């Protein structure tokens, strides 16, 4: 009995989720694994572009085989224009890739590399756009009561551990209120 | 809290004649202190080699300074010590138990008999009591446990019984009032010169107090 | 015990049939190793793996262990030459306590003696030893103080015997002004019996085999059906010729009739050892080796015995204070190397009986007891039955090991206890279940002796005379 | 019930007078106590005694927690109140009493108080000085809870 | 005064709770305290006892009052409430035991008999799943998802030693090892760092 969380999910099961996503790669090379769900395929040319599975990149890129490509979505401009869309929306959590927070932990492990200098760069626009996110759902936090809870976009990281706290007290609300009558 | 450190009149004479003799003003503020310990000065000759050795390895080539493997298995720090007392002091809240609180009442009895003995033939208060008490939630807190036993709590009653007792502390009398030397060697010469039997002595001889101060003095005495 | 089979099962494979791994996986799992498993799984036809994978006694007084009583959690510690003073002191404290258990089992109330004298006034039924320090001075004591008693004009109960030395149960006033507590009545602290008391000791061993495991059934069985298991007993001494006739007639009984289990009584000589004297070129240790090489000659005379029959030695008042290492093998060991099934238990011992208790001891309690009333043989065993003890007198006048006691200590009630009193008549009679038995004389009752069947309980005396 | 909570909600003493004459006082020995006798009782118990009849066995005189100084007292600077002298199983407690007397007015209020509570429990809850002291037991659970979540995330940042 | 015991064993039971809350899990309990136990059932005994006495008095002498039966109705459910508390005492009593049955098997003394044969049983019995499955479970461990194969683990005092190849464990020797004997080792506590 693990007991842990046992509602919330442990931070590193999420990351044991986020390991399902697939992923464009670049191979060394120029296999028929039957287990699951891969499936493909044929040996891949040089410098190809091809979608695999994060976990086997991982592998891949830890024996350096592989040429991670990065993710067109993430580029500083882009993430210049979220903020901007931020600061003018008090109420909407517009974009986010979902799990592009755990995606960046990893990336900036070893993918690195190939970026264009994303050090001291995109780093410090993540971090910042986060916590700006943070407060605005502070901001529309205050609001909770029974019994809708807005949702809208944020990335399933930050929802798993905010969990336990408004879990927990809109049933005391729904109880005392719905218990009154 | 106040601590104490005096010095009697004369030194080391003051135990030799009455055992009082000692504040000049009177005892009530003694009596409005918790432990009063006396300090003698018996010559041990291992116990004076001891003393002297472990204090010139106290000054030189620094023997008892082995402390730092010691700091390794107890004790590593005074500053410890400090920490550890501001966090007990505030969080446990101590409190007797009572199962144990029938032995001290039972204990008190025997303490206020052993000054009706020391007086009556020849200063408790509930202070007293106050002080034995306390002791154990002392050691309680070191424990830091809410609640107290008999066990944790029965140390302390050694510990104050060492400070107290320093400070209570027809033949015979027709024959030898001081009672000296008409002991056993005597007192089977007077007998013999016809039911004495040595053994018989030692059982029967076994409330005059002269016999229990010869039993002190005069058994190794001889006579 | 825990492993993994699968882990396992490569390991085994380095063909072999998955029944007979699997079997050998199973069988060999209870042995583990840290593993050591391959070192013995390496050592290992069909028949010949099989076989190659594979790979009821007497209390030793000397060689037993040791539980220790605390009052704290009401329960016993894994606790394993001469013994240590906190021994001494903790000795007394475990009779007490474990008597404090008893009285707590039986539900008017229990306070210590410095309660009482505490207070002034009052009314209670102490518990605590008669000890006496001072003439006219009985005192009692329990671990908080002692008090003087009286029995001034005092008309107790018709108990088993008050003796000093004693945890007894009185009921009166303290009196603080004389200080002297009064006895209304003098009474003992009730036994009970043995059914309910091993019901409650939980579930470890007290015996030898760490749990309890009395469940089997086959052992009341076997013994009600295997009847060859025959008690013999027999005082005896061995420079006589009428011990020697009496031995020709009894060994002519047993050589018909081939026993199980002999019992051989103390006392092997009339004169004890210290020799001061070489005129008759002898001494108590020479006589007595002779005395063993002629005893030796007489079981020699007829060698149906010991062929079927284990024996047992008991060691005497008179050989080279309790409990009592046995006889040295240098008086024993022509008799040894003829024989194979002789022991040498100390006194007392036990039987180690895979269902029952068996206790044999050899003393004189009823020499004693006429001479130390304050003020029959039904007594004598209630006695014995309801302290709980073999020796319930002061170490001042029984001189006890200090290791041993818990061995002297009756912790359970046993099943028979074999009581070979050398000044009483014999006897055998039930009180609670123990039966306790007297085979009395040996030699003075004009040639008696017993012989004891377990299954049936059944008592009988034979008499060549 | 077997949370904890409950035993512990029970327990509290209530001081409600009995409508009639109570023989075998439980708590002295008249031995009947006279009607309208005061006597502060146990949750659990006190809870039903009134129920069985149809006139009610208990008169259940309003709560002294409950006094109208109390209530607009926390209606007024609900960070600053300090719930844990008073009694101080608060909103466990109430949801029982309000439950046996039915009224509708103050649980809307105390809502909201729960709710600023939480907003403020919240603020500490990222990662003192007194107030962190005064706060009932389930906010308290809440708030290790939250605690570990957040320290267990940041180190799952790195390590 | 009355149900207090039940409000001692429950309150130790809370901070029992408390003690275990980080902790690190070096649980041991304490100890079961069967004294109070056993006033709780010489104060039930004697109710009850005293419940039946007037419920057979009823007929004679107190001719059925009504309210007679308020006081049967009262001590039924001081009667429930102490054994609310023994259950709910119990019941997490018990639950930590099966935690600590889970955990380290894996692949005390002074605690109540009455226990260790539950836990016997218990975890006969969940060796008993184990021989279901058969899966293979290996569901009492293994509970942090791996990654990534391999890891360095050093010696915690163990030498030793052996599945699927013997590696001849050496006393304070660090290696770089797939996880898979891994878990089986630290069952034992004989590996340290992860």
């Amino acid at each position: 009995l693990p007991a842990h969380l046992q509602q919330t999910f442990s931070p590193e099961e999420i990351q044991f989720i986020v390991e399902n996503e697939p992923i464009k790669i670049f191979p060394r090379i120029t296999w028929q694994l039957i287990t699951t769900d891969d499936k493909a395929l044929n040996n891949m040319v040089a410098m190809r572009s091809t979608e695999v599975v994060l976990w086997i990149a991982l592998l891949l890129k830890q024996q350096s085989k592989c040429s991670i490509v990065a993710p067109q979505w993430l580029t500083t401009k882009e993430l210049d224009r979220k903020i901007q869309y931020e600061k003018t929306h008090p109420d909407r959590f517009s974009e986010l890739p979902w799990n592009w927070l755990v995606l960046a932990r990893i990336l900036f492990n070893k993918a690195k590399d190939d970026f264009h200098d994303p050090i001291h760069e995109l780093r410090g626009k993540i971090q910042d756009l986060r916590e700006i996110r943070q407060i605005k759902v502070l901001k529309g936090l205050k609001y909770l009561n029974e019994s809708h809870l807005q949702l809208d976009n944020l990335s399933l990281l930050e929802i798993n551990e905010l969990r336990p706290f408004i879990t927990e007290i809109m049933d005391k609300l729904r109880e005392i209120h719905t218990a009154s009558l | 809290s106040v601590l104490a450190a005096a010095n009697p009149i004369y030194g080391r004479y003051d135990d030799l004649k009455s055992p009082g003799d000692n504040i000049d003003f009177q005892t009530t503020i003694l009596s409005r202190f918790d432990m009063i310990f006396i300090v003698k000065d018996d010559h041990n000759e291992e116990r004076d080699i001891s003393i002297a050795n472990h204090v010139i390895n106290i000054h030189t080539g620094n023997a008892n300074a082995q402390n730092q493997q010691e700091e390794n298995g107890s004790e590593i720090s005074i500053e410890k010590m400090k920490r550890y007392i501001t966090y007990c002091r505030l969080k446990c809240a101590p409190r007797l138990s009572p199962q144990a609180a029938e032995k001290l009442s039972s204990n008190f009895v025997t303490i206020r008999k052993q000054l009706l003995i020391n007086e009556l033939e020849s200063p408790i208060t509930i202070r007293q009591l106050e002080a034995i008490i306390r002791i154990t939630e002392s050691l309680a807190k070191l424990e830091l446990s809410p609640i107290a036993q008999e066990r944790h709590v029965d140390e302390a009653i050694r510990l104050f019984q060492a400070s107290t007792m320093d400070a209570a502390s027809q033949e015979l009398k027709r024959r030898l009032p001081i009672g000296w030397s008409t002991s056993y060697q005597t007192l089977r010469r007077e007998f013999v010169d016809h039911r004495f039997s040595q053994l018989a002595l030692d059982k029967a001889l076994y409330e005059t107090i002269q016999l229990r101060h010869q039993g002190q003095n005069i058994y190794r005495s001889g006579v | 015990v825990k492993i993994q089979p699968p882990l396992l099962r490569p390991l085994a494979y380095r063909s072999i049939k998955s029944d007979g791994l699997s079997a050998l996986a199973e069988f060999v799992g209870t042995n583990i190793g840290a593993p050591a498993t391959i070192k013995f799984l390496e050592q290992f036809d069909q028949s010949g793996v099989k076989e190659v994978i594979q790979e009821f006694k007497v209390i030793n007084a000397s060689q037993q262990q040791r539980f220790s009583y605390n009052p704290h959690k009401m329960q016993f510690i894994f606790v394993p030459f001469l013994p240590d003073i906190e021994d001494k002191v903790q000795m007394f404290l475990t009779r007490y306590y474990l008597t404090n258990d008893r009285v707590m089992r039986n539900e008017n109330s229990i306070t210590p003696i410095k309660n009482l004298l505490g207070r002034d006034a009052q009314n209670f039924l102490l518990l605590g030893l008669l000890n006496k320090n001072f003439k006219g001075n009985w005192s009692l004591e329990d671990p908080s103080g002692s008090v003087e008693i009286d029995i001034s004009q005092t008309i107790p109960t018709q108990g088993h015997y008050y003796v000093p030395g004693c945890m007894v149960l009185v009921e009166g006033i303290y009196y603080s002004v004389g200080n002297k507590f009064h006895v209304t009545s003098m009474t003992l602290p009730p036994g009970e019996r043995r059914e309910i008391t091993l019901e409650t000791i939980g579930n470890l061993d007290l015996l030898g085999i760490r749990l309890d495991k009395d469940l089997k059934i086959r052992l009341h069985l076997l013994e009600k059906e295997l009847t060859d298991h025959k008690f013999v007993i027999l005082n005896l001494f061995l420079d006589d010729l009428k011990i020697m006739t009496a031995l020709s007639k009894i060994l002519q009984k047993l050589n018909d009739d081939p026993p199980t289990l002999l019992i051989w009584q103390g006392s092997f000589t009339s004169v004890p050892v210290f020799a001061s004297m070489s005129s008759r070129n002898i001494s108590s240790s020479t006589q007595f080796k002779n005395n063993f090489d002629a005893l030796a000659t007489l079981l020699s005379r007829f060698d149906n015995l010991t062929e079927n029959t284990t024996m047992i030695f008991i060691p005497g008042p008179n050989d080279l204070t309790l409990p009592q290492d046995p006889i040295p093998s240098a008086f024993t060991k022509k008799i040894n190397k003829v024989c194979k099934n002789v022991v040498w238990s100390s006194n007392p011992t036990r039987i180690a009986y895979l269902s029952q208790e068996i206790v044999i001891f050899r003393d004189d309690l009823s020499g004693r007891f006429k001479r130390h009333r304050l003020e029959e043989t039904r007594k004598l065993v209630k006695t014995i039955l309801d302290q709980g003890h073999l020796s319930p007198f002061l170490d001042s006048l029984r001189p006890i090991s200090w290791d041993l006691d818990h061995t002297l200590t009756l912790c359970p009630i046993p099943s028979t206890m074999v009581l070979c009193d050398t000044t009483s008549a014999q006897f055998d009679l039930t009180y609670n279940g123990c039966k306790v038995i007297n085979p009395g004389s040996f030699i003075n009752r004009r040639a008696r002796y017993m012989e004891y069947v377990p299954s049936s309980k059944k008592t009988i005396q034979e008499e060549i005379y | 019930y077997y949370d904890i909570d409950d035993v512990l909600a029970d327990g509290t003493e209530f001081p409600c007078k009995f409508q009639y004459d109570i023989p075998g006082l439980g708590y002295n020995p008249g031995r009947p106590i006279t009607k309208n006798t005061k006597l502060s009782l146990p949750l659990w118990l006190a809870r039903i005694l009134a129920i069985v009849g149809p006139v009610p066995f208990v008169e259940l005189l309003p709560p002294d927690m409950f006094s109208t100084k109390v209530m607009n007292a926390i209606k007024t600077d609900p960070v600053a109140l300090d719930l844990h002298s008073i009694n101080s199983h608060f909103f466990s407690l109430a949801i029982k009493w309000i439950m046996l007397f039915s009224e509708k007015e103050l649980a809307n209020v105390v809502s909201e108080l729960l709710l600023q509570r939480a907003q403020e429990l919240n603020h500490h809850a990222s990662s003192t000085s007194t107030f962190l002291l005064k706060l009932e037991e389930m906010e308290k659970e809440i708030y290790k809870k939250s605690h570990e979540s957040y320290k267990d995330t940041k180190r799952w940042m790195f390590k | 005064m009355y149900g207090d015991l039940g409000n001692k064993l429950v309150l130790e039971a809370k901070r029992t709770k408390q003690l275990y809350a980080r902790s690190n899990q070096d649980v041991n309990l304490p100890m079961y305290h069967e004294d109070i136990i056993r006033n709780i059932l010489k104060e039930v005994s004697n109710l009850r006892k005293n419940t039946e006495y007037l419920k057979e008095q009823q007929q004679l002498g107190m001719l059925d009052d009504k309210v007679a039966k308020c006081q049967y109705f009262v001590t039924l459910l001081c009667m429930e409430r102490n054994k609310r508390c023994l259950l709910a005492y119990q019941r997490l009593r018990t639950d930590i035991l099966d935690s600590m049955a889970w955990n380290n098997n894996g692949l005390t003394n002074n605690l109540s008999h009455q226990e260790q044969e539950y836990l016997k049983e218990y975890c006969d019995l969940i060796t008993d799943l184990k021989s279901g499955d058969l899966v293979d479970i290996d569901l009492s461990g293994s509970l942090v998802p791996p990654s990534d194969v391999f890891i360095d683990v050093r010696v915690l005092k163990d030498a030793g030693e052996t599945e699927y190849g013997v590696f001849n464990l050496i006393k304070d020797s660090q290696f770089f090892v797939r996880q898979s004997d891994v878990e089986r080792l630290i069952q034992q506590g004989y590996l340290q760092k992860i």
